């Protein structure tokens, strides 16, 4: 539910790198499990063993991406000594994209994932700073 | 030949008629923005003895 | 959406079954007749937000 | 909220899961639908009788009637499927695809 | 805005009685002329689809299209004007009834207001 | 002319978009038409909305 | 303004009820008559504007563009009269209808006192152009060109709608007068940065900016002649006009948000000028020249100084006329040759001397020769950019030299040299083409006498 | 025509647009307050009518 | 079937929808849904064939599951508050389940899978009725309880619906599947503005109904089901292809055509509630709908595909049956932008 997001957000950005990495790993694992369940439901490959292999690889890939993103972003935030800077989230997103490319083993997916994940992470950080709303409440 | 060229050249009068109609519409639309006629703080003028409006 | 034909015509097609306290046969009372009556009278003609 | 209502909602959820699992035998799908309907009838009857909402005693019967009608309709469709294929396996309905 | 639950509303009235207190749209209204133009376009398209002389196939049919469109446009314009008048009336009544939420702004002059100047170089 | 205008500027904005949308269309529209998988996905999304959005 | 909009509308029933062999005559005559009516708008005053009504207003920025738009249509008809000979009456009438609709949309766009109406017509100008490109196009790549032209524009302009409605929600009005009078500074924030990007990108994509210009060579090459002239002359100026109208609310953010676009334009002018040198096609060469000139206009607008704006307006008008002339000449060559390749037909000056004269005059005007308004706008922008920074002169001078080089290369390859031996269908030039070139060029040499009419509101 | 015509037309147009902008801001604020509180004619979601209640002896004193 | 029986079934479908819209009791609304489903099935099976039977059984299964979920939600709402009137839901679980039930009935993703197949199996006339008329009851019910719906669930389902419709429309070749995905995307657009302003929902519904009625009537007029069968049309009735291309451009959201009115207006409303990211995303997504509409227009009218010899014989015969209201539908779906403020009529 929203408990994992609260766990990730409660930690200060510039401290507790291991806890941030654990929270990001949990979020990535949950997303990987959900996408694996959808893939299994819509495309039953051949049997139980292939299905469990596919769900395991998807969950591991997503968890690795999340862990790398969290660790890199927190490390950059601490080292630069400048929190609330979207540049740290951009570096984290590009690192996550790089691990996605390494897991898929093709340079094109790695570069595209770096670009389009650093951009998304930077946008998320900017929204958190400025209070951008995705699901806006019905004011008027 | 009268009443014969009309059936072939009646289309030429369309554009000038449209122009005249547009001029009339412009004047009529200008008639709706007279809320400050002769009340501007710069062009405030006393009317002539035989003048009713500053501009039309 | 909701075309209130009933209130326009005063037909009462389906309004008798809406609540517990509305003209039960043989005047058999609901188990929570008093509470429902109190809440309905509290929230009548007040609007959804203010009633809540 | 006592345990009886919890058990009835659990039965409805189990029947819904059985309907959505879809092993084979579309007749089993219809059976799952009607199990869901029976759970609905039991729950509504208990709720209405508990609160002495007299005028609402009509609601279950009406419900049942309509639902049974749907069941009949469903059965008809099933029959036609078999008459086109010789059997009612769910996997045979794959002519139309996204 | 959601004026659906506005008190004292007849459930299925196109034009309430109070809507008669507003000036009706002129018969030469530009919007009514636009509805007439839409009717004429519908007539031309109808002639085109049926494979008939587009300009001069059915004069009665084109006239009926124009008249129906003008009729519906007139009534729709009346309803639109009434609804907008209702919205403005509710706005003004609410702003009058709640002076605390709409305080009078302390009118100020540009002479005693400091706006930062950003030179262009 | 060739390397920037005809190769990389084409690869970045239009060609990448075309490739991504083609791949997504192929992924989404490839359904065998089995209602077994459809209703399994329906159950999955019912569970997800029940436990996530509350 | 309705004295202009109404006759343009009446052009449609006039065309559709004309005889089968007299549509061109009527359309040309009444289009020219309309242009004369549009001439009255040019007499602007040093004060605010000619506020006609609540919906339309005219400035000294809108007046030259409006006059050029009204003047272009007769030339488009004379250009299209050639390749539509074997076309049915209904399709020719549909073509003229598309041209008239395009002119009407542009006329309503250029005044558009409210920004949402401006955006609505600014996107409405996209349908007739796409229909013209994809329907009456020769090559098989017209479909891809139409798709590129549609999507490049729409992707950029879609966030603009959101930005505009947001501005209306906060500011409370989108009328340009109120927007100008009540303007307030934009604070340096991420939200304001993205508002700036949304409001700017929609106009920068259409100009086009270097890096987003991929749609322009395709659209210009695959389109028919009339589509080519309307793209190069007027449709490119929509972005610049919108940018000069909308930069009134983006200060002082622009002071540092202009760096990426300034660098992109100041390098893309050099890149496209160099590209023009090594080109196997004429229309592609002219399209890249248009890209270079529009990049210079982008630099001028982003500098945001009075001389920048004056030079931008002058360059807009001059480039429109020059590019239209060049596309006309290329089309006349292609009609006889049927190949559209620069080196396939050579030495045409020996066979067609007057067309060689027209080629020389068009190349000289494109070369920014004094005292033509091309060089007036060029020099104003050069001085303004020099005031902005002393190092821009290097890039601008390099662009000038390369521009001269590729202009004279275009002239020499097609006009000088020995004629190609195996071409024997170079018929003498008709009176229509000579009249078209004369009507293209004479307004330029006439406007060089009264520059103040095209120098914009900051004159 | 003379400059006074354009001058006064512009003044009238400016007044109209300024009034419209102020009215739009007021409308947005009024809508926000009305939806937040619910004490105005707008955003009045229906409730149960109280004319449906039966006020009669119910065969049981305690209702 | 017999014309009298067909008319009776159509009257019963309309009566069920009317009963859903004009009733203030949850049980009566459920009864109206059941009547609609019961009478709608033979309309799909008017032209008997295996494809029609399979489509009808898929539709029946989906609708029956949705109705059972709706009844369970009604039961829970009654349990936690002894109220039958359709008003604030008074319970989160009941609201969630009723939202899923109405999503299943409407066709919003991820419950969208049945729409393309049901539209493909059944005929054009059946498809036209299913695509436009069916939406009126669930949309009315959703509008009646919009103050209780959770914005997160509705907004995410609408976004997913827009994405799925846009992506799935690119691949399809048959016109009926293209229409199904177009309907999915339009409903994703329309249900996103439910929490904010239901008037925009009704306006978008009316505009979409007009556009899809015009397009389906044009497809029936020129009896084409696949893309190539439509490409052959220009050789006989070019006017139909031109009108269809104009309507397709309108359906893509291109101004100044009528199809731009809803999207624009909808965006405006979500900008009043400080929702900026989502309208931008839905616009860039509707670009995909525009793309496949443009591809269809390229195939149909803007280019002349090769014809067939036998088509010569079709030149001599005229369309015997003319469907009334087609010109009106085209005009209303193409040239009604200047009358946008009439949406204040609370249509
Ligand atoms: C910020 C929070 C965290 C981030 C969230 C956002 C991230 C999204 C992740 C998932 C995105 C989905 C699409 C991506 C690619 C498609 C899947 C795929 O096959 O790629 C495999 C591809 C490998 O290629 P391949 O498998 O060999 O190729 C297979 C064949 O070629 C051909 O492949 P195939 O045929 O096997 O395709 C698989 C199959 C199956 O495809 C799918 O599974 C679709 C995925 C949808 C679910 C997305 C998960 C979202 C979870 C939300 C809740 C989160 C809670 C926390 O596709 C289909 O058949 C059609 C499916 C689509 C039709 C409609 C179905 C939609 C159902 C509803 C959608 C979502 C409902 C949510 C609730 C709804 C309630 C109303 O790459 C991967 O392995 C990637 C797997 C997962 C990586 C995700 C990365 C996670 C990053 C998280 C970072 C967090 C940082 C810390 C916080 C800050
Ligand atoms: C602005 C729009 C305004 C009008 C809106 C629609 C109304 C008319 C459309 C119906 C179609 C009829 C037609 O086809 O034309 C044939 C017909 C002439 O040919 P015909 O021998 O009679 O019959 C031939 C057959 O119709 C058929 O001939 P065919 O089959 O042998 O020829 C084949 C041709 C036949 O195909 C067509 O002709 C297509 C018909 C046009 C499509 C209709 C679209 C519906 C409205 C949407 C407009 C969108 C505007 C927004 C901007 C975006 C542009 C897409 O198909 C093709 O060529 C294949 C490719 C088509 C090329 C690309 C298609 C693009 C279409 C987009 C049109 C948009 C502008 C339309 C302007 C009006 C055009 C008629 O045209 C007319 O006579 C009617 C024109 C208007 C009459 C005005 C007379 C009244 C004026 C006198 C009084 C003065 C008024 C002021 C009073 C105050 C003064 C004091
Ligand atoms: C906002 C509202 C949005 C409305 C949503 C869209 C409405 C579309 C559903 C209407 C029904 C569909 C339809 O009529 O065919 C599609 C029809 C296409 O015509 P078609 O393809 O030649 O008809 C083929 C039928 O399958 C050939 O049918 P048939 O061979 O069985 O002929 C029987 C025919 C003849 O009917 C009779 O024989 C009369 C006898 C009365 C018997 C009394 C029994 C009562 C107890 O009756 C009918 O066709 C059905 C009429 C139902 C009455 C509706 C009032 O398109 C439209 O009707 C467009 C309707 C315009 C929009 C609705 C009103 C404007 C707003
Ligand atoms: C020796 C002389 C040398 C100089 C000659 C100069 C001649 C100039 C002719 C060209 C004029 C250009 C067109 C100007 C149009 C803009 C002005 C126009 O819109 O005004 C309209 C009026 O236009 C004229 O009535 C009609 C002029 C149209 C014809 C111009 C002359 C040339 C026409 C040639 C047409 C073809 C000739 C025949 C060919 C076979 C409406 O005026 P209105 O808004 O109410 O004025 C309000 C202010 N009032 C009350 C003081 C008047
Ligand atoms: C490709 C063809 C051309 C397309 C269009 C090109 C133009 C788009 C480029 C965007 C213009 C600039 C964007 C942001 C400018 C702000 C300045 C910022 O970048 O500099 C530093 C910002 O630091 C980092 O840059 C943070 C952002 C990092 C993430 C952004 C992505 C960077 C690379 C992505 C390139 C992709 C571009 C094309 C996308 C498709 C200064 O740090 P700081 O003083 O503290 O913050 C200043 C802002 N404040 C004052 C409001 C707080
Ligand atoms: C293309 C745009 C859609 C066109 C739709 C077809 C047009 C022809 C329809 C013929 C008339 C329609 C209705 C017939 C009049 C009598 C019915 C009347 O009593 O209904 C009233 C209501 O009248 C209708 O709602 C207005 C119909 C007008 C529709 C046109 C608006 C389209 C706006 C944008 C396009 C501009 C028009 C283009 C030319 C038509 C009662 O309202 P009320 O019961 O109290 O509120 C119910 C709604 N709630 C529940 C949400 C509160
Ligand atoms: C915002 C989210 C950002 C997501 C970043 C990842 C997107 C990168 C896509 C760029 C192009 C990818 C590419 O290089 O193409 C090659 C690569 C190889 O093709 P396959 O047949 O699948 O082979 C797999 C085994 N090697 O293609 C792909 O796998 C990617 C295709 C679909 C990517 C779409 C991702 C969209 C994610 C958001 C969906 C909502
Ligand atoms: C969130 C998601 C946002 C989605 C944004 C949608 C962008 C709109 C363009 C999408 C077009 C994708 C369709 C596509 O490319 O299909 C592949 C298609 C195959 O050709 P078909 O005609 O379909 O098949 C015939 C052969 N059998 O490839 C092509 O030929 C492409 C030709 C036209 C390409 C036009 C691309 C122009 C886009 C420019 C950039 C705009 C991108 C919009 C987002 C901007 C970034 C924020
Ligand atoms: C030829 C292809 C060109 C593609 C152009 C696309 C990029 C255009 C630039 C971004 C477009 C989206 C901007 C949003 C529209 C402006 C609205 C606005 O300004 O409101 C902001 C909202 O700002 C945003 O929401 C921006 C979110 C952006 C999400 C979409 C990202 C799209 C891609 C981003 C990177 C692209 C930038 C470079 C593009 C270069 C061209 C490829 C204020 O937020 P408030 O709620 O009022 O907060 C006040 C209280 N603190």
């Amino acid at each position: 539910a929203k408990t994992l997001l609260h766990k990730y957000s409660d930690i200060p950005e510039g401290t507790e790198c291991h806890r941030k990495a654990y929270a990001s790993t949990s979020i990535g694992g949950a997303t990987g499990l959900i996408v694996s369940a959808y893939s299994i439901a819509l495309k039953p490959p051949a049997s139980f063993l292939e299905g469990v292999a596919r769900t395991g690889r998807y969950t591991f890939t997503s968890a690795a991406i999340g862990a790398i993103f969290g660790l890199t972003s927190c490390i950059s935030a601490q080292v630069r000594e400048k929190p609330d800077d979207p540049l740290n989230y951009f570096i984290g997103g590009c690192a996550g994209g790089l691990t996605l490319g390494a897991r898929t083993r093709s340079y094109g997916i790695g570069a595209a994932a770096c670009a389009y994940m650093g951009l998304t992470a930077a946008l998320v950080k900017m929204g958190q700073l400025e209070g951008w709303q995705v699901f806006a409440e019905p004011k008027v | 030949n009268v009443l014969q060229i009309v059936r072939d050249h009646w289309v030429h009068i369309l554009v000038p008629v449209g122009f005249v109609f547009g001029c009339y519409l412009d004047r009529r639309s200008d008639e709706k923005l007279t809320a400050f006629r002769n009340k501007s703080l710069l062009f405030k003028r006393e009317l002539r003895p035989n003048e009713e409006v500053t501009w039309k | 959406p909701f075309f209130d034909v009933q209130k326009r015509l005063g037909l009462d097609l389906d309004r008798w079954m809406t609540i517990q306290s509305a003209e039960q046969p043989h005047k058999i009372p609901g188990r929570c007749h008093a509470f429902e009556k109190e809440w309905i009278e509290c929230a009548h003609g007040i609007g959804g937000i203010r009633a809540e | 909220m006592p345990l009886v209502y919890m058990n009835i909602i659990m039965a409805f959820a189990i029947a819904l899961a059985g309907l959505l699992m879809y092993r084979s035998h579309l007749m089993s799908s219809l059976l799952c639908l009607e199990g869901m309907m029976l759970s609905l009838f039991i729950m509504s009857t208990l709720i209405i009788l508990n609160t002495h909402f007299t005028l609402a005693n009509m609601m279950p019967i009406i419900l049942l009637v309509f639902a049974a009608c749907e069941a009949a309709l469903g059965l008809s469709l099933l029959v036609m499927v078999s008459n086109t294929y010789g059997t009612d396996y769910v996997q045979n309905l794959n002519l139309l695809q996204c | 805005t959601m004026m659906s639950g506005r008190p004292g509303r007849v459930p299925l009235q196109f034009l309430p009685n109070e809507a008669r207190s507003l000036p009706p749209p002129k018969l030469t209204d530009p919007r009514l002329v636009y509805m007439g133009f839409l009717g004429y376009c519908s007539g031309l398209i109808d002639n085109a689809i049926r494979r008939r002389p587009v300009v001069s196939a059915g004069l009665h049919r084109q006239l009926l299209y124009v008249t129906s469109f003008v009729f519906f446009g007139y009534y729709l314009l009346k309803r639109q004007d009434y609804m907008y008048a209702l919205r403005d009336h509710d706005m003004f009544a609410y702003v009058k009834s709640h002076p605390e939420d709409f305080p009078e702004k302390d009118k100020k002059t540009y002479g005693e207001i400091l706006e930062e100047f950003h030179p262009v170089r | 002319s060739s390397l920037l205008d005809l190769i990389w500027l084409e690869t970045i904005l239009p060609k990448t978009t075309s490739f991504i949308q083609m791949k997504m269309s192929i992924m989404v529209s490839n359904q065998k038409g089995l209602i077994k998988l459809y209703f399994l996905s329906f159950l999955i999304t019912i569970m997800i909305s029940m436990t996530l959005f509350n | 303004m309705l004295k202009i909009i109404i006759p343009t509308t009446m052009l449609l029933p006039m065309t559709w009820m004309s005889k089968h062999n007299m549509i061109w005559i009527n359309a040309t005559v009444h289009s020219l008559l309309i242009s004369l009516i549009s001439l009255s708008l040019l007499n602007q005053l040093g004060e605010n504007s000619l506020n006609f009504s609540l919906t339309f207003f005219s400035d000294s920025l809108s007046a030259p563009l409006l006059v050029l738009t009204t003047w272009l249509l007769p030339l488009m008809l004379m250009a299209s009269q050639s390749h539509l000979s074997k076309e049915t009456t209904t399709r020719k009438k549909l073509y003229i209808t598309m041209l008239i609709l395009l002119q009407l949309f542009l006329i309503m766009t250029f005044t558009a006192t409210e920004l949402i109406l401006f955006y609505i017509l600014f996107e409405a100008t996209l349908v007739p152009t796409l229909i013209i490109i994809t329907r009456w196009g020769n090559q098989t790549e017209r479909l891809n060109a139409g798709l590129y032209f549609l999507f490049y524009t729409l992707a950029g302009s879609l966030p603009l709608l959101v930005a505009l409605v947001y501005i209306q929600n906060t500011t409370g009005s989108l009328n340009f007068l109120i927007i100008h009078y009540w303007s307030h500074p934009l604070s340096n924030s991420w939200s304001n940065i993205f508002m700036w990007l949304a409001c700017i990108m929609a106009f920068m994509v259409k100009m086009p900016l270097y890096g987003l210009h991929l749609w322009l060579p395709k659209a210009h090459v695959e389109a028919p002649i009339a589509g080519s002239m309307v793209l190069a002359a007027v449709l490119l100026k929509l972005g610049g006009y919108g940018m000069m109208r909308i930069t009134t609310i983006l200060n002082p953010l622009t002071n540092y948000m202009a760096y990426p676009f300034l660098m992109l334009s100041m390098w893309g002018m050099i890149m496209t000028s160099s590209i023009c040198l090594r080109q196997t096609d004429l229309k592609s060469l002219i399209a890249y020249s248009s890209v270079s000139h529009m990049a210079l206009v982008i630099v001028a607008i982003m500098i945001q100084t009075p001389w920048s704006f004056m030079g931008a307006t002058a360059l807009m008008i001059a480039h429109g006329l020059t590019s239209s002339m060049l596309f006309c000449l290329a089309n006349t060559n292609y009609e006889r040759v049927h190949s559209r390749t620069m080196i396939l037909a050579r030495g045409l000056q020996t066979l067609l001397p007057l067309m060689a004269t027209w080629w020389l005059v068009a190349s000289l005007t494109n070369l920014a020769l004094p005292p033509s308004i091309n060089l007036i706008g060029e020099l104003f922008i050069i001085t303004a950019s020099f005031s902005w920074s002393n190092i821009t002169i290097i890039l601008m001078g390099m662009n000038m030299m390369i521009t001269a080089l590729y202009s004279l290369y275009m002239l020499i390859t097609t006009q000088r040299g020995k004629y190609t031996h195996h071409i024997n269908n170079i018929k003498p030039s008709f009176t229509r083409e000579n009249a078209l070139m004369a009507l293209h060029i004479l307004p330029l040499l006439l406007l060089t006498l009264n520059p103040k009419m095209i120098l914009g509101p900051l004159y | 025509d003379g400059p006074e015509k354009n001058y006064e037309k512009t003044m009238a147009i400016l007044q109209i647009e300024a009034e419209k902008a102020e009215l739009r801001l007021k409308e947005l604020e009024v809508r926000r307050l009305m939806r937040a509180r619910g004490d105005g004619p707008w955003y009045q979601y229906p409730t149960i009518d109280k004319a449906l209640i039966d006020h009669s002896p119910k065969t049981t004193p305690d209702n | 079937m017999n014309p009298i029986i067909y008319t009776t079934l159509i009257m019963t479908v309309m009566s069920g929808t009317m009963l859903v819209m004009i009733s203030s009791h949850w049980l009566l609304i459920w009864i109206g849904f059941e009547m609609n489903l019961l009478a709608m099935i033979p309309v799909l099976m008017k032209n008997f064939n295996p494809r029609a039977t399979e489509a009808a059984t898929k539709y029946f299964l989906t609708q029956a599951t949705a109705s059972m979920m709706l009844m369970m939600a009604i039961i829970i709402n009654l349990l936690y508050s002894g109220q039958w009137t359709i008003t604030k839901m008074f319970n989160p679980v009941a609201m969630t389940m009723m939202t899923m039930a109405l999503a299943m009935k409407l066709g919003l993703s991820p419950f969208h899978f049945w729409v393309p197949e049901v539209t493909q199996g059944i005929s054009l006339q059946a498809g036209l009725l299913l695509l436009t008329w069916q939406k009126l009851a669930p949309l009315s019910v959703l509008c009646q309880i919009s103050q209780s719906i959770n914005p997160n669930l509705m907004l995410t389902m609408a976004m997913l619906s827009i994405l799925i419709g846009g992506w799935g429309g690119l691949n399809q070749t048959q016109l009926r599947k293209i229409m199904a995905y177009s309907s999915i995307a339009h409903m994703g657009w329309m249900t996103a503005v439910l929490p904010y302003n239901t008037t925009m929902t009704i306006l978008n519904l009316l505009i979409y109904i007009t556009m899809t009625l015009a397009m389906f009537m044009l497809l029936i007029h020129s009896s084409a089901t696949t893309t190539l069968s439509l490409s052959h049309t220009w050789n006989k009735m070019p006017v139909i292809t031109s009108l269809m291309m104009v309507t397709l451009l309108s359906m893509g959201g291109l101004p100044p055509l009528s199809g731009f009115m809803p999207k624009w207006m909808i965006i405006q409303e979500m900008t009043k509630n400080e929702s900026i990211i989502m309208p931008t995303l839905m616009a860039m997504t509707a670009l995909l709908n525009l793309y496949f509409y443009m591809r269809l227009a390229y195939s149909s009218s803007l280019t002349m595909f090769p014809s067939t010899n036998n088509m010569k014989m079709k030149w001599q015969f005229e369309h015997t049956k003319q469907m009334k209201l087609l010109p009106t539908m085209i005009v209303l779906s193409t040239l009604v932008l200047p009358m946008t403020p009439a949406l204040s009529s609370l249509n």
